[PDB]
């Protein structure tokens, strides 16, 4: 109920009301970026579901003729040792992943070129199918996860915008009035 | 930052990923699949590809990780295709973002 307290609360009110307007602007920008990313998410997922299923079918057909014990031995000899680098990128207040395949770097001078011993054209070609889908599978992972994380952040942001607008700001305003009427009764 | 790739699906469909150093598992039940996913996420896997038929059995587990940076749980078809779940889920993220439920 002092002038010192009034001063403090006034800074909080302008910080809250300015912050409310700018948080809404941030909500709008997240939405704009999310909508673009969602199109890409859909594009990538349709492409992947189609090429992945084709690749799998080709492999099933290819392996159907050859003995199981042969396939088991082929699969136990690695063609690559892929890991993924994941770096954190900020999109305003949300952390999202940037993903990149890390390949075996000691094998740079001899890049992948698939041919198995005593295999056949069809079987090797089906393996090449999988090799080809790899970059788009990583792409889909990164884009889909980002969209999932953005959706969550927009929901969080929306909650805060409403809370600021309808709870924080009116509470601050009310208190500022109480402090004010009390100071103004004194001097009168 | 360096992370492993997991894959959960039927042997016929997902076996070729073994050639690339992906950790390939094959559960058939809710419990089996859920345990596989939690173990991968405990071992700091960056991505888990999961066939839709497997994913169909563990929506609750998948939703738990959705808000986490990793692991990214990505649904894929089997050689028999999809249940439409990956696609429906894109629409669900839209509805979440725009606040339509």
């Amino acid at each position: 109920p002092t002038r010192m307290e009034l001063t403090r609360l006034k800074k909080q009110l302008t910080t809250a009301t300015r912050g409310h307007k700018l948080l809404k602007d941030k909500q709008d920008e997240l939405m704009r970026q999310f909508i673009l990313l969602i199109r890409k998410n859909n594009e990538l997922r349709q492409a992947i579901e189609k090429e992945t299923q084709t690749a799998m079918k080709d492999f099933v057909l290819a392996k159907s003729t050859v003995e199981e014990a042969f396939i088991d031995e082929l699969l136990a000899l690695p063609a690559e040792n892929v890991s993924i680098s994941v770096v954190e990128k900020n999109i305003m207040s949300v952390k999202v992943p940037l993903m990149n395949f890390q390949y075996d770097e000691t094998l740079n001078e001899t890049p992948l070129e698939y041919g198995y011993l005593h295999s056949n054209a069809e079987l090797d070609r089906s393996i090449d199918g999988f090799t080809q889908l790899l970059p788009k599978l990583l792409k889909l992972a990164e884009v889909e996860k980002t969209c999932q994380l953005m959706a969550e952040e927009i929901e969080k942001t929306r909650r805060r915008v409403n809370a600021l607008e309808y709870m924080t700001i009116p509470q601050l305003e009310e208190t500022i009035y109480y402090i004010k009427m009390k100071l103004e009764e004194n001097e009168r | 930052m360096t992370y492993k790739i997991g894959v959960v699906g039927d042997k016929d469909s997902v076996s070729p990923f073994r050639l690339f150093g992906f950790d390939v598992q094959h559960g058939t039940t809710k419990t089996e699949i859920r345990k596989t996913i939690d173990e991968m996420a405990k071992n700091e896997y960056g991505v888990i590809y999961i066939t839709e038929q497997c994913a169909n059995l563990v929506p609750e587990t998948i939703e738990r990780y959705k808000g986490q940076l990793t692991p990214a749980i990505i649904l894929i078809p089997s050689h028999q295709g999809t249940l439409g779940i990956g696609l429906e889920e894109i629409q669900n993220s839209v509805e979440k973002a725009v606040g339509q439920n």
